[PDB]
């Protein structure tokens, strides 16, 4: 299984108090895309059937 | 360096010998009975009642009278109330833990009167030798 | 004019309580049961090497 | 207990005490320090002038 | 530039905050996801 | 079930009991001796402290030659200046707390004779064998 | 009060003496074995160590055949191989600790075989009184 995260993100540094630091997201750089998951259907589908039987 | 190994006796992967044939591997586990801020203190813990474990068996079989020794052999009478059965088929065909499974009831009355032939005998051998 | 204490972009100090006190005072190491501890009585002795007093 | 006829082998550079003893002066003074008072607060801005007395 | 299928999932958040000094604040942007943001109740 | 129940030599209820009557019961309390994060800690402590004690009193016995042995004679002779007495009037009419008040001023040295006797024993002992 | 002080044998003292001059000393050193929440517990973790490692060579001493004495003859006979050497300048002008560094390579192996001996001395006793 493949899990991918396409945003190219960005990692902002905020200063809360005294060695207190905070990460937030900033502007993704290029287009976005919703993260996904790949299987390969043919041995989802084998594994299915012995599951199955 | 002819492909020879340790072939070591080890565990208790002898249990499922006979009883005579597993008798052999008793010190090991002996030894092995003693293998060597919140979880440091759990396996400080774990590592304590064994010890303790250990210790209350050392103390029970010198209380008998048999300190010392893996085998020692004592002047309380075998009865047959509890298993008749006979010595053949005993240290030739049965394992250690179905003697231990069909013996598990009657254990207590056993170590109570081990505990009072040896102190029996202890007085004994006191009063025998004061004597002389 | 504005100033700032020094250690707050690092972290926060912790204040000594008063009735504690820094005076250093005499320490000594014993070692467990089933452990010893070896002086070396040299007067010459360099700090390593052998030692027979 | 001095130990006659005996010569042992010193090093001072490679011994255990020197580091074990100062974590545990660490650590005793973090121990120390932790119920003292924590001094945040005082990280806010200060309006300084020189001192002519 | 987000796709048809990521309408909203992220949400642009500005906000104060406390800076190393109490008595400053600073005005700092974010990114939160959709499910990680609910609605108080124009503005 | 006709009225029977246990009746069993428990704790040092048998202290007030004569010398040789109370030496009946030393097993049971030598067994008792070893009965079983802020606050499992120090209970720990406790557990590991009584078995610092019971190991520092074994090893105490077995020094002296007397291991595994509730009762052992010894080769030190008793001297009477630590208390004449007689035999008949000990283990008949005084108690043990009784006698370890009177005794307690020199056990010290009756634990470093019995330390000496038992080397000095050892050591003829295996000259003895060694000359077989 | 003429002087007198205490003149004990204390600790390791007596190491830079010979083999059998040293062997006088070998009781005190084994009492002294013994001696005696971010700390407590470091202290408490290092007396159970010491409790741990006293314990196992108590148990290594036993399962040889030589428990509760501290020296104890063996029928495991005395292989050339390991230093030849000969009597008489090993007792007189060896100290233990040139010995230890001398047999450190071997030590395992005389575990084995004193365990094995005393296995089998064990077994032909138990068959021997058996017989009777
Ligand atoms: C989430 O939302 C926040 C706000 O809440 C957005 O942050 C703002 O983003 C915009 C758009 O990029 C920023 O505006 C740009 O900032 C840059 C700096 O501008 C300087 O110069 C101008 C005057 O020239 C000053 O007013 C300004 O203060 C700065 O000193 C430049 O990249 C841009 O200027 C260029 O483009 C403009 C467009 O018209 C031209 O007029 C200019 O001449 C020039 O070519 C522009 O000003 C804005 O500064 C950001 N604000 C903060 C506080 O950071 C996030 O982008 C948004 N995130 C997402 C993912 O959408
Ligand atoms: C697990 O159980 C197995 C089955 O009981 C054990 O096998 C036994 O192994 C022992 C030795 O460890 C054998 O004892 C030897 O047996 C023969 C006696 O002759 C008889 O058996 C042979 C072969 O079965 C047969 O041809 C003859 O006619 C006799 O019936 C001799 O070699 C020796 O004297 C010795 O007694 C058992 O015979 C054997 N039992 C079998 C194969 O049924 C096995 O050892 C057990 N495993 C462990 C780890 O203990
Ligand atoms: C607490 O102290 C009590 C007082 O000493 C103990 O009572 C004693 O109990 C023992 C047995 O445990 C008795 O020994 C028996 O005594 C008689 C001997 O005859 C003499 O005593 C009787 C009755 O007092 C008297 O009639 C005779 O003339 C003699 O003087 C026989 O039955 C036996 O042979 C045996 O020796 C003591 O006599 C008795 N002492 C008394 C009653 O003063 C009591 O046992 C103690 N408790 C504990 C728990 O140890
Ligand atoms: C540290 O090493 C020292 C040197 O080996 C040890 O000194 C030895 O001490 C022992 C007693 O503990 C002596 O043994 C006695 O010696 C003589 C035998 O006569 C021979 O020696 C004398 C004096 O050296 C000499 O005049 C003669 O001609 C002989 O050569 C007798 O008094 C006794 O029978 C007994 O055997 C050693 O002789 C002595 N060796 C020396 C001085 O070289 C010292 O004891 C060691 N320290 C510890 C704490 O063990
Ligand atoms: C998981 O599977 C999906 C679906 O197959 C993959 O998405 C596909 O990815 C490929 C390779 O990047 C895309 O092809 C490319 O698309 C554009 C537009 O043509 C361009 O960059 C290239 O010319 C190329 O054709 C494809 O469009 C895209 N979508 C589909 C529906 O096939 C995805 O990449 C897989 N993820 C992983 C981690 O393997
Ligand atoms: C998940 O991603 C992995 C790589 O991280 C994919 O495995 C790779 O799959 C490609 C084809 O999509 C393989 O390339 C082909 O491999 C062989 C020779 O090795 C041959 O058929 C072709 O010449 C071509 O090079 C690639 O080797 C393979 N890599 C590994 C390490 O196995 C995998 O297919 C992805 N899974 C899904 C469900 O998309
Ligand atoms: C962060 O802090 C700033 C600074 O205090 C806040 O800005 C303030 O927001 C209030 C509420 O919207 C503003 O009051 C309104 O302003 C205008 C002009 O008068 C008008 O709509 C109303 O009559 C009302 O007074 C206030 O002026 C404004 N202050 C400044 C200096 O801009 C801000 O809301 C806080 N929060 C965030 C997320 O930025
Ligand atoms: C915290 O602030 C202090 C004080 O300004 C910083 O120390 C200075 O850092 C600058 C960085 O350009 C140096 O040029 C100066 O020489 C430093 N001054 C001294 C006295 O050392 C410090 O770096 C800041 N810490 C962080 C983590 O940003
Ligand atoms: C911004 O996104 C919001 C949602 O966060 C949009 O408001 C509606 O959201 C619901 C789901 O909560 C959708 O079904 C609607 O289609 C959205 N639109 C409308 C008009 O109701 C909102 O439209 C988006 N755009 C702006 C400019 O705020
Ligand atoms: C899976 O395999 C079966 C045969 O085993 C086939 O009939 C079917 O079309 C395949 N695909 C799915 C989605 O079930
Ligand atoms: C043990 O006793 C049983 C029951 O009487 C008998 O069948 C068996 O042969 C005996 N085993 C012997 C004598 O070895
Ligand atoms: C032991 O006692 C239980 C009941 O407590 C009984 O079921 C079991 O059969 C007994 N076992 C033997 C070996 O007598
Ligand atoms: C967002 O989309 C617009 C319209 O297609 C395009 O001009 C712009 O470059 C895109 N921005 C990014 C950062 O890709
Ligand atoms: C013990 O000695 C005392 C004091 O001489 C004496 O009175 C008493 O009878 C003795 N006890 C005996 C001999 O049992
Ligand atoms: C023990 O010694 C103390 C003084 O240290 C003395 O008062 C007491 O009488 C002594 N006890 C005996 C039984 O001699
Ligand atoms: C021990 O053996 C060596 C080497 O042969 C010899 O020189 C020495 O005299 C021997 N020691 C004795 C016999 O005491
Ligand atoms: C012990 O073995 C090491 C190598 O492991 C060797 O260097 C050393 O000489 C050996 N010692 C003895 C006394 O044989």
């Amino acid at each position: 299984i493949n899990c991918t995260r396409p945003n190219n993100n960005t990692r902002k540094s905020i200063r809360i108090g005294p060695g207190q630091a905070f990460y937030a997201t900033g502007d993704i750089i290029g287009d976005i895309r919703q993260a996904h998951c790949n299987v390969s259907k043919a041995t989802w589908n084998e594994t299915l059937g012995k599951v199955v039987k | 360096a002819v492909g020879i190994g340790a072939v070591f006796l080890g565990f208790l992967g002898a249990a499922g010998s006979t009883m005579g044939a597993a008798s052999m591997t008793l010190t090991v586990q002996a030894r092995n009975l003693l293998s060597g801020t919140v979880w440091g203190i759990k396996q400080l813990q774990a590592r304590v009642l064994a010890v303790e474990r250990y210790l209350r068996d050392q103390q029970l079989l010198g209380i008998w009278g048999c300190s010392g020794k893996l085998i020692c052999c004592t002047n309380v009478p075998w009865n047959s109330s509890w298993s008749n059965r006979n010595l053949s088929e005993i240290w030739d065909n049965m394992t250690w833990l179905q003697w231990d499974k069909e013996i598990s009831n009657y254990t207590q009355i056993i170590y109570g009167l081990l505990e009072e032939s040896q102190n029996q005998q202890e007085k004994n051998e006191q009063d025998l030798l004061a004597l002389d | 004019k504005e100033y700032r204490l020094i250690n707050c972009n690092t972290s926060a100090c912790t204040q000594a309580c008063p009735k504690v006190s820094f005076e250093p005072i005499p320490i000594h190491y014993c070692a467990p049961a089933g452990f010893a501890i070896l002086k070396c009585k040299d007067k010459k002795f360099n700090g390593t090497g052998p030692c027979p007093s | 207990i001095h130990l006659e006829n005996v010569t042992e082998e010193f090093n001072m550079w490679k011994n255990n005490m020197v580091e074990q003893m100062h974590t545990d002066i660490i650590s005793l003074w973090d121990q120390s320090l932790k119920p003292c008072v924590k001094l945040t607060p005082l990280c806010v801005t200060l309006q300084c002038t020189n001192v002519t007395n | 530039n987000i796709t048809d299928d990521m309408r909203g999932e992220l949400k642009n958040c500005s906000f104060n905050m406390t800076t190393e000094l109490r008595d400053k604040k600073q005005k700092v942007y974010s990114l939160f996801y959709r499910l990680d943001v609910v609605q108080i109740n124009s503005n």
